[PDB]
């Protein structure tokens, strides 16, 4: 009364994906259930997302030089997913283990100087690709641009739409062509008010966006 | 508590020292400090459903007890053929006795009846068994290893490095 | 007293049945109680000093007239034991009901109140009580190949004595077989 | 017809801990049902809870020397779960096979002088790691403690708390440090009332909290 | 879209006692239903009760010599489910195929004498053991006995209770010991009436208790 052994003809790797099983041995053993305890998480993003970061500039130092004159361009950075911008930071080595990525970016700003001063800046997006860095304020908005001022507020948090290619990216850079792959998004400012030595601050973060498509190692394991 | 009740204990092997071409089949031949047989051993009356696994060649070949042992090669009482490597059996409870036990004082060599039996080939190796839905009735004295040295007692430990 | 304690059990039995039973039905009187010598006990005795009781001598009773007429049966047994002192003595015996009897070890000494049991310490007890149901490899039993059963006592405290008491003290028991059917 | 032979890809191991079963064979074949025969149990626990046990000093004499003078200190032992004071112990042997252990502990005491004789002692745990033994009844009560006498009662049963680092321990102890584990948990009195001479009991047992996880072989098989 | 081959690690042997069955080939084949056959049965037990049985003495006459005369003892023999007094025996060899067995065991008796002769005899029960055969009806009768005479009827059926040790026991007998199993369970008689010569018949047979557990060839196949 043998059932027909419709035997398998080459499949059943063992392979890494899989989501087979196994057979308890020394089992059928509780544990006392761990609820309760703090300290919980399930994401990466989500804990990314009310966690800020820093920066790092090639003073080594995190935070802004913030020159306060007559100057008007205040200094600019990049933005990629690793560029020595943006190496110390919780996305990337949360990044650098990916290829596909998608969602808006975040960042902050910290003012240093006694509320009392007046001040301007101005944040700005750069699309890679405008081939001149913009050098005023009202031509660099023509990309994207906002403002505040020390008034009312501190704190400021600012996103760049998630402008790409394709609605992807990779997350590594290539070594077959030259043009950034975002640009030299920063900031300007109006005339400063006045500071014997100011001081910026600045982070990224997850958000609304952040997200991820994946996994493999790069690294020399 | 949700050990110590045999239930769970005793459902694994245990090696046996001897063989033969034929070979008595119980379970006091067990080592007396094999984890097994320390429980049996700690009782008086016990019975179970038997499953043991044998590691052979040739044809291995069972009886029940209370029976000619004289005749077992011929005719075949039941049994299947040989396949290597690995094969495992189980024998229902087959003895005149409502119960088994370990020791019986009468005017001190094991009765002639506790028994599961014997098995028989032509080359024997390995030896597996295996105890059934067990249950024990008045369990007997027990022993722990015995003291020698001064503090409380010492033994090494693994640990990573 | 401290009263009856029971082993494993404690229930009115099953005595009317099949074949057998109704073939060796419950024979009343063939019970009754006697006395066995046990043992003695003074200040010598240190610790570990066994005495053990195989089961049952013989006996000048209807019980013991069965008891060689060599056949299966089965039957009960009650144990009652004592040893009239006064209540200077000091110290702490051991009473024992033991299954399947096998000569012990110094190291297992140590283990006896696995089983059933008492205290005996003149303050305390002054009459152990005990009884065992029946069991047994067949249904039933023919002893002389061998005993199920023993009764044994040994030492669990060194003895005292002082001058108002008695240097010597003798140890009595109740034996006597409960539940027969032949 | 064949049902797709979805072959196994390297597992079933004939292997110890496993909950497979086999087929009878010269089968089908009852028995007389063993119920309503004595003597039937379950818990090695559970039969550990009625039946005490005893101890043991290096005078190789289970009771106890009990000195009936001026002395203060009585004796001191300890209480492993694997110790000179308690090898001859039906706890032990049942534990010595086993790792992880849980819960409180059990003991006895039974008196030997004449009832009429009042009388006075004190049961005191120590932490393992108090430092220095107590040497006083109310010092040592700083730990835990208590009374009884003589009068009213002659038995009595007394219980450590569980304390260890975490809601288990070893079974075996180590070769790699010094505290004992446990202390040298033992008995104070208050004066003697009189005696020729004394003598005292003491066991251990399973009771509500005697516990297990499990389990191996140590010895040498 | 595998199913998880679970493959068999080591078991399905080709082995005796299997309750496995096969594929017909040249199969659904019918065959006229052999029902109103005469002669059916299923149980060698139940086809051994009404059919009775004989015995042998060393006389090889299967009757008993039955002398008619002041003799008291009659004849002894022995039943054991293997013995030379029941060799050729419709019980032994389909009993002598098994190892345990148990319930009672049956017996016949057939008269001889004309009816007319007034009789007496007395079959008899020995438990194997009593170190004595009796030697006197009434002190045999403390065993086992009972009663017929030729008058009011010529036939009889006699059982012994299935005395043991446990609730079963060995067809074949040892030599590891001396005492017989059973004993020399045979019959007694009060005063011969007149006959010029006698003889008896007797059997043994299936009834309600005859049973067996179970099986292995003895014989050199």
């Amino acid at each position: 009364g043998i059932f027909p052994v419709a035997c398998a003809d080459g499949y059943g790797g063992l392979v890494t994906t899989d989501p087979k099983t196994a057979d308890p041995v020394y089992g059928k053993v509780y544990n006392p259930p761990k609820t309760n305890y703090p300290g919980r998480f399930t994401n990466l993003l989500d804990v990314a997302e009310a966690c800020p970061t820093f920066l790092r500039f090639d003073d080594g130092k995190p935070y802004v030089v913030t020159r306060a004159d007559d100057t008007r361009l205040l200094a600019k950075f990049d933005v990629s997913l690793a560029a020595k911008h943006m190496s110390n930071t919780y996305l990337s080595g949360i990044a650098q283990y990916y290829t596909q990525y998608s969602g808006t970016i975040n960042l902050h700003f910290m003012f240093t100087g006694s509320t009392d001063s007046k001040a301007r800046y101005m944040v700005a997006y750069i699309p890679p690709g405008v081939e001149t860095p913009p050098d005023t304020p009202e031509e660099a908005a023509h990309c994207i641009h906002a403002e505040w001022d020390t008034g009312l507020n501190s704190k400021f948090t600012f996103s760049i739409p998630y402008v790409s290619a394709a609605d992807y990216a990779y997350t590594a850079s290539d070594t077959a062509e030259t043009t950034n792959v975002q640009g030299w998004v920063c900031v300007y400012q109006i005339t400063h008010g006045k500071a014997e030595n100011d001081t910026l601050l600045v982070s990224a973060s997850a958000g609304k966006d952040f997200e991820l498509r994946l996994p493999i190692d790069p690294r020399t394991q | 508590r949700h050990h110590t009740d045999v239930g769970f204990i005793m459902d694994r092997f245990v090696k046996i020292n001897s063989l033969s071409p034929t070979h008595v089949i119980d379970l006091m031949q067990t080592h007396k400090h094999g984890i097994v047989g320390a429980l049996l051993r700690a009782a008086t009356y016990y019975f179970s459903d038997l499953e043991i696994v044998v590691r052979h060649d040739g044809n291995l070949t069972w009886v029940p007890n209370g029976a000619p042992e004289a005749a077992l090669s011929n005719t075949s009482n039941p049994t299947a053929y040989n396949k290597a490597p690995f094969t495992r059996l189980a024998l229902p409870y087959t003895a005149p006795h409502r119960v088994l036990a370990t020791v019986y004082d009468g005017t001190t060599q094991l009765p002639a009846s506790f028994n599961y039996g014997a098995i028989q080939a032509q080359a024997i190796h390995e030896l597996l068994v295996r105890m059934k839905r067990a249950e024990l009735y008045c369990p007997r004295p027990l022993l722990a290893i015995k003291v020698t040295s001064q503090d409380r007692y010492k033994q090494k430990i693994i640990a990573p490095a | 007293s401290v009263g009856v304690t029971y082993g494993y059990s404690t229930e009115e039995d099953h005595v009317a049945g099949p074949n057998t039973s109704g073939l060796e039905t419950r024979v009343v009187q063939a019970e009754r109680f006697f006395k066995k010598f046990l043992f003695d006990w003074t200040t010598d005795k240190p610790f570990g000093y066994l005495t053990k009781l195989e089961l049952p001598t013989d006996h000048h009773g209807v019980f013991g007239h069965l008891v060689d007429s060599y056949a299966y049966m089965r039957n009960g047994w009650d144990v009652e034991v004592s040893a009239v002192g006064n209540q200077f003595n000091g110290g702490c015996l051991l009473v024992a009901m033991v299954p399947e009897w096998k000569a012990f070890d110094t190291r297992e000494k140590y283990q006896l109140t696995l089983f059933p049991h008492q205290f005996i310490s003149p303050r305390t007890n002054m009459t152990a009580h005990i009884t065992v149901p029946y069991l047994g490899v067949n249904r039933y039993d023919q002893y002389k190949k061998h005993k199920p059963w023993t009764l044994v006592v040994m030492v669990l405290s060194p003895l005292t004595v002082s001058n108002t008491a008695a240097p010597q003290i003798k140890v009595y028991a109740n034996i006597a077989p409960t539940y027969v059917h032949v």
